């Protein structure tokens, strides 16, 4: 409701079911994907990633 | 009469050889296992 009064376009009823779709799809797939510290470990000869 | 010379199929040996050979018995199809051990070699870390 605060981006419609300044910008001058858009309807208020459609910017509400688009702000909720780009904030829970991005907390349903990148929840458990390790990107810190250690990723994997194969120990046939010794390597880490 | 006739003599012979029989042996196993394979003898892996050198310092640092246990975790690497055991990879060979899971790259082939083997799912279930069983172990035998003394009582002194179970309460410790062997």
């Amino acid at each position: 409701k605060m981006a419609v009064a300044e910008s001058g376009m858009g309807i208020v009823e459609d910017k509400v079911i688009k702000n909720h779709f780009a904030s829970e799809y991005i907390y349903n797939a990148y929840k458990d994907e390790k990107t810190c510290g250690v990723l994997s470990e194969d120990d046939t000869f010794g390597t880490i990633t | 009469n006739m003599l012979w010379h029989k042996l196993p199929k394979s003898i892996y040996f050198r310092r640092g050889s246990l975790p690497i050979a055991l990879d060979e018995v899971i790259t082939d199809g083997h799912k279930r296992a069983l172990i035998v051990t003394d009582r002194f070699l179970f309460n410790n870390g062997y």
